[PDB]
């Protein structure tokens, strides 16, 4: 028998800046957002769900530094917490 | 405490803390498939060398870091480089068709390129002839209609790209 499912569900997108605005990349050290996301995933994947980790990344950008940017999560249809349970 | 394992520098979730999390709001956590049999996939699309846009030097550091991180988290990582928007669409449709998603619990997609307000720049982009991939197309290609194998499973999209030319700041008096 056929059943209906939501056509769009269980998505989260995380962008490196807010609309209209630049993101920064260091020519030898890589993109600031990417490096910060990796650090936060490494530190917090064990204890926080992905939405909370993205919030912490956002918080880490909160004070500008001459190269300001604010990561933005977009189009979120996660219905549950996504824990990565690193090691399992 | 060693980074020698498959998880590298990612701090591990102890099975103490795991069942602590898994019992506090179990009805509201995405289920994880058995580690011995699951086939998680991730896709990284990175454009560093462009026909008419300056090269994104440092991009290789981003590729290395995200590839190792996603592997550390349990994903088999496909890395594709210097694609047009059409090439990106073709790669995403192929990724949506991968049989491993059936025996996976989740996926990550990472896009790293120049960007404008409208979306992500393909290899051949110029303001004369734009070569843009919209975020809306990415969602459509991975949704339940076009990627039924990922129905009910978290799909995480990471985008490193400018969204315009503005500095993102305003002055205020201290
Ligand atoms: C790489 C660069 C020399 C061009 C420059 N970076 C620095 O001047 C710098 C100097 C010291 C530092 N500690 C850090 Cl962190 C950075 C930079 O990034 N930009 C210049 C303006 C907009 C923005 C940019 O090009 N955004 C791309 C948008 O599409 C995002 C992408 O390509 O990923």
């Amino acid at each position: 028998a056929i059943k209906k499912a939501h056509i769009e569900k269980d998505f989260i997108a995380f962008c490196s800046s807010t609309p209209d605005n630049v993101s920064w990349r260091h020519p030898t050290m890589g993109s600031v957002f990417i490096g910060r996301l990796i650090e936060h995933m490494q530190e917090y994947a064990c204890s926080c769900d992905v939405e909370e980790i993205f919030r912490k990344v956002r918080f880490s950008f909160e004070q500008p530094d001459g190269r300001a940017q604010m990561p933005t999560t977009e189009r979120v249809t996660l219905t549950r917490c996504f824990y990565l349970f690193p090691g399992h | 405490p060693t980074s020698s394992g498959s998880e590298g520098n990612v701090k591990l979730c102890s099975l103490e803390e795991a069942q602590r999390i898994w019992k506090q709001k179990s009805a509201e956590i995405y289920p994880i498939m058995d580690k011995s049999s699951r086939t998680r996939l991730a896709l990284i699309i990175c454009n560093e060398e462009f026909d008419s846009i300056p090269r994104r030097t440092g991009a290789e550091v981003d590729i290395t870091g995200m590839t190792m991180l996603l592997q550390n988290l349990g994903y088999s990582v496909d890395v594709k480089k210097n694609l047009t928007a059409s090439d990106m669409t073709t790669e995403l449709e192929a990724f949506a068709h991968r049989p491993e998603h059936k025996t996976s619990d989740s996926t990550f997609l990472v896009f790293m390129s120049h960007g404008i307000r409208e979306g992500i720049c393909g290899k051949k982009h110029s303001e004369q002839v734009p070569d843009i991939l919209q975020l809306n197309a990415i969602f459509n290609m991975l949704n339940t209609k076009n990627c039924p194998s990922l129905k009910d499973k978290p799909k995480v999209i990471i985008i490193q790209a400018c969204r315009g030319d503005s500095p993102g700041v305003v002055w205020f008096k201290d």
